[PDB]
RNA sequence: UGGAGCAUGUGGUUUAAUUCGAAGCAACGCGAAGAACCUUACCUGGCCUUGACAUGCUGAGAACUUUCCAGAGAUGGAUUGGUG
RNA sequence: CCCUUGUCCUUAGUUACCAGCACCUCGGGUGGGCACUCUAAGGAGACUGCCGGUGACAAACCGGAGGAAGGUGGGGAUGACGUCAAGUCAUCAUGGCCCUUACGGCCAGGGCUACACACGUGCUACAAUGGUCGGUACAAAGGGUUGCCAAGCCGCGAGGUGGAGCUAAUCCCAUAAAACCGAUCGUAGUCCGGAUCGCAGUCUGCAACUCGACUGCGUGAAGUCGGAAUCGCUAGUAAUCGUGAAUCAGAAU
């Protein structure tokens, strides 16, 4: 609604814009240029520094539209009998790294 | 006169003392003390030897060290402080030995083993 | 004059010949001028049945000297090249 | 790296027998000899079985391709 | 293998066979001065031109012995050579110090 | 087994000239560099005694007045079960707690600044209500059965 | 060190073709100090009848160009000249 | 006779630059810099040397000078040699059976990670010194006749048409260095978090049709005093800034 979702407060404003994933170097080009001062935060300012802070999600893609294909990509590669689904089916590393039995941050359980 | 020739080194250095008589003036690298050196705690280490001789107030100094990095020649203003003043008299001479500053330490980055990790560090093991 | 050769006894034994054997003749040639020790370092494995601790270490080098004839009409240094090399000397030389 | 520096795919040693199909009726395939035999992105709609040595695989080429080589046909690891 | 050895080592001529349609047709590759419809004759340059033109499959030992690694820029020698070799006299400049 | 160790600290400075709080740059310096660490080597000197009156050596010379045990714990085994001696030992040793305890006890607290956190319990050394005068006593109670232990089987 | 941040580091896992390697916290510094056209660890499409290469008896034509043709794939042969 | 010359040095810098200097854009154009110097080849170098006692006074063991350094500082590929039925009939070797129209033919029609876990465990932290930048006094020399690939026009960040260093006292990776008092709100399994869905982009070049660096952070996490008991530290030691170069075409944790 105001930052797709609810959010915590008592903190930043380029980092109430810099929230996981599309941004801060972007950022750095939109907070010199449109006039949303870096120097207060959401409240702090008026209600009137958030009008262009929220219409730059609605330009790309949403949390439903990033749910909507969350799943549509992943619908090509699973009955297609590729690699990018011999390991999509396996759960394994999938682009080329260290694959067999236990590196760290790629599996899980 | 007094124009002669020094040196003070730690880490890889070749010196040059400009020194005369004057009142304590301090100077290194074409600069001052207080221009490379300062918001630092070595600072009034070399004051140590300068109040022991209470030489603050009677000679002109310029020595210059270079290399290494920031403060690892704190140790080279130390180390020649007096290797301009002994060649001038023998006044302080059997009195500066409990200073103890001119030591051109071996205890340093010397040759590298193969084997081992590091100057005389060892690897890891059980 | 500016050298290309081995080591630390057989160019400085050739630029022996080099200075008074050209200054005799008339011209004058300088001093020798220090180029020092070339710094590089070597790794091998030197173990019968392999064994990455068994090391060896190595090193090898390149001398080079600086001589300038003042006025030049030296033809000993260019004569006398070859007077210069006795088995493995190379001689390069620079004529002024 | 692997740009789109190299644009289009002319290899004359390997191209003679998959462009010249077109006059010819679809009613037998391509026959490959590499892992790595790709073609023109304008001749979607063939068949390349991956050349590695003892019986050949199901290809479904459709309509929408643009990447990278035919290890996923017939992949690198079998799972034997 | 006496046939092993043997197979390998004639890419000193096949490789470098033509070696000036190679020469030449190698350094336009970095110039985007061609033009598209240049797209394809840049690309008749070397491959069925019979296939030892690849650079990609050559491979060095020692000289007498045969040994990829210990193989230095300055040798055609190895590493069970070079301990054999200065120790009775085959590797000049090579001395003992710091 | 003789023993070849020869203790010598430097005492002197440019800045404090102290006793044994002048070489002390060893773990203030947290293995990095000089240039951060100079502002919190010598930064809570003047900190300590910046919120309070007296100088910053004055709660700092009481240190050694309630943080020192009177006793050692060394064991040893004769025939029978390991038994300990405690006595009064030589002031360097018994002296040795009463400052670097009272020193490293200070991540569990952890205020604004990491100088005022190396001098949070710097002012403390004078009524010793704190933690590093919690053990200093704690030390002597631990010692009615290991009073009689140090010459007969030990 | 720790329900655990599922690397061929060997023992437990998935073939329709599988060659030897340590014997302890001296078991991932155990043939060789590198499997890029297989003339390699019999999948082998596949073909030998003299030979790349090591080899004696015999040759048109010394030689190469053998670019290009079947080749989605070595080469024989058109091999354009040369007769040395 | 085996890391082997601040310590002493005749003589030492044809093109570095600026102690003598004028100069300078105070980056040193440039003489002169051998003296208020620029990377040492190699050469007296460090001792049982003396004094006082202890010891059989004798091998030793303590105390001492000089004087900003005076007593011990094994740096081991033909181990001083002595050591534990056991790795290759295999890098040069070397036997009781074998293929022998063959593993002399070779252009090979693909068939090694189901997780069902233990484990040789050996950086990174525990949200607080808090969370996202383009910047400081500021690394920088060689190899370099099928090489390294500037200040690049390309840039947020990409230095592919350019090319000064082309045989390096130049330079191509040529940019740098934990600091000042680093913004607003002061101490938290989160405003440290993105594995399957980087699509798609004029560079090796006859050969990137559902997978590559290309780090823009919209997203899809798990880091809580380390207790059973165990790798392991008596001094420059337990202890957080990178490698320049080919069989002469630039991802050796």
């Amino acid at each position: 609604r105001i930052a797709g979702v609810n959010i915590p407060d008592n903190k930043h404003t380029v980092i109430s814009l810099t929230i996981y994933g599309v941004g801060r170097t972007t950022a750095q080009s939109i907070c010199a240029a449109t006039g949303v001062n870096p120097a207060a935060k959401i409240k702090d300012l008026s209600d009137e520094q958030i009008d262009q802070l929220r219409n730059e999600v609605a330009k790309i893609t949403t949390e439903g539209d990033l749910r909507r294909e969350i799943n549509m990509n992943i619908k090509r590669l699973m009955d297609l009998g590729c690699y990018r689904g011999l390991r999509h089916r396996r759960g394994l590393p999938v682009r080329g790294q260290r694959t067999k039995t236990n590196a760290r941050t790629r599996k899980g359980p | 006169a007094t124009q002669n020739y020094g040196t003070g080194r730690r880490k890889t250095a070749t010196a040059r003392v400009f020194l005369r008589p004057g009142t304590g003036k301090i100077s290194i690298n074409n600069r001052g003390l207080d221009q490379f050196f300062g918001r630092e705690t070595a600072r009034m280490v070399v004051r140590q030897p300068l109040e022991l001789t209470e030489t603050v107030e009677k000679f002109d100094i310029f020595v210059t060290v270079v290399g290494g990095g920031v403060s690892g020649q704190a140790g080279a203003i130390r180390h020649g402080i007096t290797r301009a003043l002994i060649e001038y008299d023998e006044t302080l001479r059997s009195s500066l030995r409990k200073a103890g500053y001119v030591t051109r330490d071996a205890r340093e980055v010397e040759r590298k083993k193969v084997g081992l990790r590091k100057a005389r560090k060892r690897p890891q093991y059980s | 004059i500016r050298l290309k050769a081995f080591d630390h006894r057989l160019i400085d034994q050739s630029t022996q010949e080099i200075v008074e054997t050209a200054k005799r003749t008339g011209a004058q040639v300088r001093g020798p001028i220090p180029l020092p020790t070339r710094k590089e370092r070597f790794t091998v494995l030197i173990s019968p049945h392999v064994n990455k601790d068994a090391r060896d270490q190595y090193e090898i080098r390149t001398h080079k000297r600086v001589l300038d004839i003042v006025q030049p009409t030296d033809k000993t240094v260019d004569a006398l090249m070859k007077l210069d090399l006795a088995a493995g000397v190379e001689v390069q030389i620079s004529l002024g | 790296p692997r740009s789109l520096k190299k644009g289009p795919f002319i290899d004359l040693h390997l191209l003679k027998k998959v462009e010249v199909a077109v006059e010819k009726n679809d009613r037998k395939p391509i026959k490959t000899w590499s892992r790595r035999s790709m073609i023109l992105p304008h001749m979607v709609g063939l068949t390349i079985a991956v050349h590695n040595g003892r019986q050949h695989v199901p290809v479904l080429v459709n309509e929408d391709m643009v990447g990278h080589k035919l290890g996923e046909f017939a992949a690198t690891r079998t799972y034997r | 293998k006496e046939s092993m050895k043997n197979r390998e080592l004639k890419r000193q001529l096949t490789v470098a066979k033509y070696a000036k349609k190679r020469a030449e047709l190698k350094a336009i590759i970095a110039n985007p001065n061609s033009s598209a419809e240049e797209r394809w004759n840049a690309q008749v340059a070397l491959q069925k031109q019979p296939r030892d033109a690849s650079a990609s499959r050559l491979r060095n030992r020692c000289r007498l012995t045969g040994r990829p690694h210990g193989f230095y820029r300055k040798f055609g020698l190895s590493r069970n050579k070079l301990r054999e070799a200065a120790m009775r006299g085959d590797v000049p400049g090579l001395v003992k110090a710091s | 087994r003789r023993r070849v160790a020869a203790k010598r600290e430097v005492l002197a400075d440019p800045k404090y000239g102290s006793q044994i709080l002048a070489k002390f740059m060893n773990h203030v310096m947290e293995s990095g560099k000089k240039a951060v660490a100079e502002r919190i080597v010598y930064g809570a000197l003047d900190k300590v005694k910046e919120r309070g009156k007296a100088d910053p050596l004055e709660t700092f010379e009481k240190a050694l007045d309630a943080i020192a045990p009177l006793v050692e714990v060394k064991s040893r085994r004769v025939g029978g079960a390991t038994y300990q001696v405690p006595v009064e030992v030589r002031p360097s040793r018994r002296n040795a707690l009463a400052m670097r305890w009272l020193v490293d006890f200070a991540r569990k607290r952890g205020e604004k600044s990491m100088a005022l956190r190396l001098a949070g319990e710097l002012l403390d050394a004078a009524e010793g209500k704190g933690a590093a005068v919690k053990k200093r006593e704690d030390v002597h109670r631990m010692a009615e059965a290991n009073k009689a232990f140090s010459h007969y089987r030990f």
